[PDB]
């Protein structure tokens, strides 16, 4: 019921806000070992050599590289996605060029993603970065995954009780309330904010007396659209292990400047890579991934804060692998 | 084009904040601080025009009141200081002073809502009782601030308008008589009556009532005074320093 | 300069310390030792406001603000225009606090009642010291108190409650807000039904004590009494604070989250989960 | 000390006390029985209670509205009666969440709210009878109907009368534990921090007034209980020495003081002043201001501090980003 003291806090606000974080030890402490898993960089290799392109039948991305060096992502990408199931995970065992098992198709479109996010939203990774490992933490199927309805428990790996399986009706309020910090907000945030791009996330006014045309009748947006943005930045808030002051001053959510923190500005384009990694890599795969894998209603598994996140301000509390796979971006 | 917006910088919102303050501002200082003042004024040593009660069981009062009489005070200035303490000259307690001060209430017998003695000994109030599990008092010695038996409870005063005990009627000890006591002054035990307001032999000196089977509101003042009067009064070291 | 039945109250006594030395009034005031005091904290703490607030940007009263240190200070002393100013005006405060207090209970002892007063506003003193001592040593710092300032201390309150995501869900709040709603409401019943039965209207008689119990059983079936609607009251008014200090004083040492998720006692017993 | 203060050391029985209205004394049902523990805090005589009209209509609109309200609430966990008993502070019945203006929206998406909601306002326009025509009836003013009619009409405020002045009834409470707390924090969020709505400081002065109010007076009451100070009427029209003693203490601490009768028109009047001043800033909330925050910036009043953390621009102004 109650969590002992000492608490670790910050200032990320003017003395007397009272803006910071506010963290329990025993809660990071678990955190930073389960993320300390993190395989180390594998040694470096043989810079010369003909390119893949060359030696290998079916390159089409890691052409670039050396033998060495391909084997090399060879073995990582193993190491970081399927390290239990080996190479044959991906690979008919008898011809390497072989499309023949979904993983391989599935793989090659992450191997572009990756270098996506690496080179086309440093504004977000920025130096640090993401690895396969950043998701899949050493298996195929990533832990915190979403789909087009609420899911519990977040974590894939545990196994949900008969209240938790989303067939079961009774149970969906609380399926809803656990994906925004317990809260009994009505709405789903993922689906309306973070798989595709259509809806707007600010809702408050940026005049202090009501605009005439957009304030009266039919012309205004719904108050529940407040409730919903209010449901995403619980969702936000959670998935990042955190409170509203490690990004606003309470006194104006609204007013960025003064008013804002640097991580805010950061959250913007992290909400703008969610929704390029859902709309143009993740959820086009359904047709790639095998109907066990799919949703209700077809749907691949997507991405949110929580998928690379897992309740830290930084995944894996900011340790990268950028340096030491090049190969991964960013891309000249 | 803005909703609510008027002339220069001006909005709707803008003039209520004065409308409201100029409210508040209004009730308070034109209307309630005059309610305030239909008492103790005026002052001695911007008032409301007076307010009349019509009185329940006959006749009416007008506030604040014009008695016909007025008492002399026993007591003697410290100083000239114009807010210098005043010292009694006499016993304090049967000259009524400070803390043992009883207003000049009407002689009249306060009254149930059908005409009947409100305060009145159950031995006039033969339908009342004491709830079960409480002490019956009647026949318990009342104890004194000295520790020394001040005499022996004889009845309990009930109030007949809402069902609520007010005072203890006693024997003093040693003087052929019954003094009432209000039961906030009153330690209920089992088996004593402890009162650490005033003295044994001050229960004397307690004032009586005209008559025996009623009381008025100005001898329930009275009465009630003497006690409170003891708090600073029964012995030379309550009027000093605590510490 | 009296009241019309002030005379006869007017004695010596009832002091706590001093004796006669302070036993005095000023105009309609009482003094006391605890009286000089009293003045002396405020004029101290007045003081300490205005110097502070000359070194500031503004003599705007809504935008005038005096912040408590960094959380990096700790419990230590801070410069004085870095929240210096703020611990020497919180030290007067409390003195001023507890010397009203104490006056109170001398100007009680005089008028020969009893020290229901004093006693009832140590709950705000007691409040007052749970946001500004107690929570603070408990976390460390003085910089999570709040700051003396008209409009910045409400962004204190703004921010901390948003700290834990969703401060309504507080159970401690909850029954301090429970409190509040229900003391300002029975306050405008018994205010209204004295008034009732003093002003019945026209040119009627005034009504009785019976009438009063009789309106109530009417209504809702029940009619507390007329002292005690007073023990009600103020039992009412004081666990605003009372309850209300459990979860302010939860909210950090004993709670990291979000108060929403703190119901998971219930919602997260395995048997209905 | 005085003990009576605390409890009721002996407590008293009598026949119980009928006082006669100008109408509907038959209409009083009940056995009166007397609790022992509650005697001691209070008086001990629990009913009758009187039925009427007004208050037979109040439990029946009143009990339509709360069933409408639990039904919806039981649908929403499937008719488990488990999950209802465990969900219950989460399960709501909510207005309209598409925008269809002041038209009457579907059952499945406000009706049921909207049609709660009028069966409340005729329940509590019901017992708005029975709390005046009970005080016309015993021949008593009617201070406290007035002071119900100002709870009534905020209830108004924020239930229907700012959704028709904005056209929308999107903007309406919800039914529910948490749904109704939910909606304070996005009705603030939308309007820009209630917190620089100077009706909203006015209606916390006055709560916070309330609750100052009522622990010095209650506890003025119980310090002079020793001379009777609770027998209030007939201490406004025949002074006593325990209100000559209270109006001393608060004048020889505060420099002035009010009378038996006045602090009770203070206390009425700062209750209704949470529901007045409540009211004024709802029904210019929305209507004239649209951000209450950006409002006190207008007109400069607005607090502002220095920045710790750097400063940080709004990365939707900046050239090239993305809508
Ligand atoms: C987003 C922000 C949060 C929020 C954040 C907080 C926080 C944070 C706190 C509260 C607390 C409180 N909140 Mg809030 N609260 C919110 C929403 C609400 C709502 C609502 C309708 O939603 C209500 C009714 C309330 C109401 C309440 C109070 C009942 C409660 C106690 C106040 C307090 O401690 O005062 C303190 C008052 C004093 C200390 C006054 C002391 C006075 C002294 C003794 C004398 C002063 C003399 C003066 C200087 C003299 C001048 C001289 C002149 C001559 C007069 N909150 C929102 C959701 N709330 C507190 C609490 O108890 O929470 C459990 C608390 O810590
Ligand atoms: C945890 C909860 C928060 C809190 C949350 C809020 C919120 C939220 C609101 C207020 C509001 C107010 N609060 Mg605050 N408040 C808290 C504690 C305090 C303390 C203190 C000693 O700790 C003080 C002095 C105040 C004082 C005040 C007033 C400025 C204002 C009206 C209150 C009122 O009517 O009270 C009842 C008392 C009376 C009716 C009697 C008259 C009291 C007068 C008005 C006091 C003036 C004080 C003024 C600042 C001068 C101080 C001394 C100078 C040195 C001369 N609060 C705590 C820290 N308070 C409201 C407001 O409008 O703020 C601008 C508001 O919206
Ligand atoms: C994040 C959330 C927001 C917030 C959101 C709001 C909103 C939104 C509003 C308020 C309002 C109020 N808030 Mg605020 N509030 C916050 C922070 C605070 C703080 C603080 C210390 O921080 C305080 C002291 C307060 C306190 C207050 C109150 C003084 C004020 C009036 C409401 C009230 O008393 O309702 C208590 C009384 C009632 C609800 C009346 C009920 C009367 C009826 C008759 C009862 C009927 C009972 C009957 C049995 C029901 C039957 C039902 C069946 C279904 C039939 N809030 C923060 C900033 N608050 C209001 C206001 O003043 O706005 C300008 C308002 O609308
Ligand atoms: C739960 C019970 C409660 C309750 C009860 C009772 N309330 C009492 C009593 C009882 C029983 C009294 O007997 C006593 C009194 O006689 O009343 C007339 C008193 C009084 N309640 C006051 C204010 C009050 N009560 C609040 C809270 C509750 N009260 C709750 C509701 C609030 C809120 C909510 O904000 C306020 C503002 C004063 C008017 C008065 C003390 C004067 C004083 O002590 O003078 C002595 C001190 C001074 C004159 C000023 C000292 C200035 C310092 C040194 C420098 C400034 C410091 C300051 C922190 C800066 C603040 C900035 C600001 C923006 C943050
Ligand atoms: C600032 C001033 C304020 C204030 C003032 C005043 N407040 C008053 C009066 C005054 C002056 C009265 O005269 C009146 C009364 O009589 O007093 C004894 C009353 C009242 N304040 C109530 C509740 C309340 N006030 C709140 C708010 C404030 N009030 C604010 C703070 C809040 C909050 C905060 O939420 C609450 C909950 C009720 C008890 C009562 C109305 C009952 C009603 O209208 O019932 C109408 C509804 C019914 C009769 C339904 C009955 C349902 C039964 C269980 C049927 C069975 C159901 C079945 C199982 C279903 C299937
Ligand atoms: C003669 C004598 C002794 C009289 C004494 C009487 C006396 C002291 C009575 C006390 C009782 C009184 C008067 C109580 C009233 C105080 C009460 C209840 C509440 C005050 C609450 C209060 C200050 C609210 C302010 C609201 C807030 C937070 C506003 C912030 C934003 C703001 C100021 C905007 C202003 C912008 C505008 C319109 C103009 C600025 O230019
Ligand atoms: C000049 C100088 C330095 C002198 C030195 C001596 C000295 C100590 C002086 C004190 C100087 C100071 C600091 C004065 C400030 C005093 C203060 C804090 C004044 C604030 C006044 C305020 C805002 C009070 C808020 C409460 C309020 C609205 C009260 C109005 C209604 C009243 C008066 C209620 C009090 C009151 C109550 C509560 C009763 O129950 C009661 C019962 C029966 C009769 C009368 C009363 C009564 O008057
Ligand atoms: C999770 C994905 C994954 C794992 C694990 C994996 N493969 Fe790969 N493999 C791929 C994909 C996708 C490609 C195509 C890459 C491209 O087109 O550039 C590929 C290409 C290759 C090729 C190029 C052959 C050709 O002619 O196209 C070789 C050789 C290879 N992998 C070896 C390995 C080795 C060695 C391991 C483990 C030790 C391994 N694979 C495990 C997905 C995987
Ligand atoms: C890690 C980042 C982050 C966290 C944590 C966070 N916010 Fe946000 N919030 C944002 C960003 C970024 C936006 C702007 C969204 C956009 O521009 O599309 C925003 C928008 C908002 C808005 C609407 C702004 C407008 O103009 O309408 C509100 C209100 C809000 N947040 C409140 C909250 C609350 C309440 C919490 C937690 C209880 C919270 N925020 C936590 C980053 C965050
Ligand atoms: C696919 C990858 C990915 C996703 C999805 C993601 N993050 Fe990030 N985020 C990162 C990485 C990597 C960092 C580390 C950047 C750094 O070290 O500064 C980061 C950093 C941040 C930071 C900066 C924290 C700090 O201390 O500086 C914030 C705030 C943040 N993310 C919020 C969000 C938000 C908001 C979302 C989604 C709406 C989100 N994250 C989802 C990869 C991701
Ligand atoms: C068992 C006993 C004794 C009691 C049971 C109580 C109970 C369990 C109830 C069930 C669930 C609970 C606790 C629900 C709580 C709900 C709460 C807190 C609601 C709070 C606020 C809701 C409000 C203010 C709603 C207001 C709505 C209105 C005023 C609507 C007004 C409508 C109109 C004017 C209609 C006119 C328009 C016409 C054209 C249709
Ligand atoms: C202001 C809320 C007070 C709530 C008190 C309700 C107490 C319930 C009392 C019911 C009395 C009904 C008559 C008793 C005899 C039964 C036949
Ligand atoms: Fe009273």
């Amino acid at each position: 019921c109650f969590e002992p003291p000492p608490a670790t806090t910050t200032q990320t606000g003017f003395r007397g806000l009272s803006m910071g974080e506010v963290l329990h030890p025993a809660t990071v402490k678990a955190k930073k070992e389960r993320d300390a898993q993190y395989p180390p960089a594998l040694a470096a290799v043989k810079a010369e050599g003909p390119p893949v392109s060359q030696v290998y039948k079916n390159v089409k991305v890691l052409g670039n590289l050396t033998e060495a060096e391909f084997l090399r992502t060879m073995t990582a990408i193993t190491e970081w996605v399927s390290p239990q199931e080996g190479c044959t995970y991906c690979h008919d065992e008898n011809n390497l060029a072989s499309e023949a098992k979904y993983p391989y198709v599935v793989a090659r479109r992450m191997l572009e993603m990756t270098r996506a996010i690496n080179t086309n939203w440093t504004q977000h990774v920025a130096q640090t970065g993401v690895t396969c490992y950043t998701c899949h933490r050493g298996t195929p199927l990533p832990p915190y995954v979403r789909y087009l309805e609420p899911t519990l428990p977040l974590n894939n790996r545990e196994t949900p009780t008969h209240v938790e399986r989303v067939e079961t009706r009774s149970g969906y309020v609380v399926r809803l309330a656990k994906y925004t910090a317990y809260s009994a907000l009505n709405y789903d945030p993922f689906t309306m904010f973070l798989a595709n791009d259509k809806r707007q996330v600010r809702v408050v006014p940026q005049t202090a007396l009501p605009l005439v045309g957009v304030s009266r009748g039919k012309e205004r947006r719904p108050l529940s659209d407040a409730y919903a943005t209010f449901a995403l930045m619980m969702s936000i808030s959670d998935s990042l292990g955190t409170n509203c002051t490690f990004c606003h001053n309470a006194q104006t959510f609204e007013s960025w400047g003064k008013k804002s923190t640097p991580q805010r500005a950061i959250a913007w384009w992290g909400i703008r890579m969610v929704r390029d990694l859902n709309m143009n890599y993740l959820a086009p795969l359904n047709a790639s991934l095998p109907a066990s894998r799919l949703g209700r209603q077809g749907e691949a598994p997507q991405a949110d804060c929580r998928t690379c996140h897992q309740g830290v301000t930084k995944p894996l509390f900011g340790a990268s692998r950028l340096k030491d796979y090049p190969e991964l971006g960013p891309i000249k | 084009m803005y909703h609510g917006a008027l002339a220069q910088h001006l909005d709707i919102a803008q003039l209520v904040w004065y409308a409201q303050w100029l409210v508040i501002w209004t009730v308070v200082l034109l209307y309630l601080r005059r309610e305030d003042r239909r008492e103790g004024y005026p002052l001695v040593e911007e008032l409301p025009y007076p307010k009349t009660f019509v009185l329940p069981h006959g006749g009416t009062v007008t506030v604040p009141r014009r008695r016909p009489e007025t008492r002399e005070l026993k007591l003697a200035q410290t100083d000239g200081f114009e807010g210098a303490p005043l010292q009694p000259t006499g016993n304090p307690l049967v000259d009524a002073v400070g803390p043992a001060s009883y207003a000049e209430r009407a002689e009249v017998v306060d009254a149930t809502v059908d005409g009947k003695a409100k305060i009145v000994p159950l031995r006039v109030a033969t339908d009342f009782s004491i709830a079960e599990g409480d002490v019956d008092p009647r026949g318990l010695p009342v104890v004194a601030a000295d520790g020394v038996e001040a005499g022996t409870v004889t009845d309990l005063w009930v109030d007949r308008s809402e069902h609520y005990f007010r005072y203890l009627e006693l024997s003093v000890a040693g003087s052929a008589r019954t003094a009432l006591i209000p039961l906030g002054f009153c330690d209920v035990k089992k088996d004593k009556i402890v009162v650490t307001s005033i003295l044994s032999e001050q229960f004397a000196n307690v004032p009586r009532l005209q008559s025996r089977d009623q009381i008025t509101l100005r001898e329930e003042d009275k009465v009630s005074a003497y006690y409170a009067g003891g708090l600073l009064y029964a012995t030379p070291e309550r009027a000093e320093s605590l510490l | 300069a009296l009241l019309s039945f002030e005379r006869k109250y007017r004695v010596r006594g009832g002091t706590l310390i001093g004796g006669d030395l302070f036993d005095f009034w000023v105009g309609p005031y009482f003094v006391g030792f605890f009286g000089v005091s009293a003045i002396f904290f405020i004029f101290l703490g007045v003081s300490l406001i205005g110097y502070a607030a000359s070194q500031g940007p503004t003599w705007d009263p809504f935008a005038i603000s005096i912040n408590p240190p960094d959380l990096k200070y700790g419990l230590g002393a801070a410069p004085l225009l870095e929240g210096g100013f703020w611990q020497a005006i919180t030290v007067c405060a409390l003195g001023a606090f507890i010397s009203w207090m104490l006056r109170e209970v001398e100007i009680s002892r005089k008028l020969g009642i009893g020290w229901h007063v004093p006693l009832a506003f140590c709950v705000p003193i007691f409040m007052f010291c749970v946001l500004q001592v107690f929570r603070p040593l408990l976390l460390g710092s003085w910089g999570h108190a709040f700051p003396y300032g008209i409009l910045s201390h409400l962004d204190w309150v703004n921010n901390f409650g948003y700290q834990y995501l969703n401060w309504h869900y507080n159970p401690g709040h909850m029954s301090s807000v429970s409190f509040l709603f229900v003391n300002a409401m029975a306050l405008g019943l018994h205010g209204g039904l004295i008034l009732s039965v003093a002003n019945p209207g026209d040119g009627d008689k005034v009504k009785t004590a019976e009438h009063e119990n009789q309106y109530f059983r009417d209504v809702v079936g029940y009619s507390i009494g007329a002292l005690s609607i007073h023990r009600l009251g103020l039992f009412l008014a004081s666990n605003i604070f009372l309850t209300g200090a459990f979860g302010t004083i939860a909210s950090g040492p004993f709670w990291t989250r979000g108060w929403p998720e703190w119901w998971g006692w219930w919602l997260d017993i395995p048997f209905w989960s | 000390a005085d003990y009576q203060t605390i409890y009721t050391q002996i407590q008293a029985r009598g026949p119980h006390i009928t006082v006669s209205g100008e109408w509907g004394d038959n209409d009083r049902v009940g056995k009166p029985f007397y609790s022992y523990w509650l005697g001691k805090i209070g008086d001990a005589q629990i009913g009758p209670i009187y039925l009427g009209a007004s208050g037979i209509a109040a439990f029946a609109f009143g009990s339509t509205a709360i069933l409408i309200i639990l039904f919806n609430m039981a649908a929403e966990v499937h008719f488990d009666p488990l999950q209802f008993f465990r969900q219950f502070f989460w399960l709501g019945l909510y207005p309209p969440k598409a925008q269809y203006g002041m038209g009457i929206p579907p059952l499945h998406d406000g009706g049921w709210w909207l049609m709660a909601g009028l069966f409340m306002t005729l329940s509590l326009g019901s017992w708005w009878i029975r709390v005046y025509s009970r005080a016309r009836a015993l021949g008593l003013g009617t201070h406290i109907a007035w002071n119900f009619a100002a709870a009534i009409f905020f209830v108004l405020c924020i239930g229907c009368i700012h959704p028709t002045l904005v056209g929308s009834w999107s903007e309406g409470v919800p039914f529910g534990i948490w749904p109704h707390i939910d909606w304070l924090t996005a009705f603030s969020i939308r309007y820009g921090n209630f917190y620089y709505c100077p009706w909203h400081g006015f209606s916390i002065g006055f709560a916070y007034g309330c609750g100052l109010l009522f622990a010095a007076h209650g506890a003025t009451i119980l310090a002079v209980a020793r001379f009777g100070g609770d027998r209030e009427i007939e201490q406004i029209t025949d002074r006593g020495t325990a209100v000559e003693r209270a109006a001393l203490f608060w004048r020889w601490t505060i420099g002035f003081n009010a009378t038996i009768e006045s602090v009770h028109r203070w206390g009425w009047f700062f209750s209704l002043m949470v529901m007045v001043s409540a009211s004024v800033g709802i029904l210019l909330t929305g209507t004239f201001v649209d951000n209450w925050y950006l409002w006190c910036v207008k007109h400069g009043a607005a607090p502002d501090y220095p920045a710790y953390l750097p400063a940080t621009p709004d990365p939707a102004s900046l050239p090239g980003a993305p809508k």
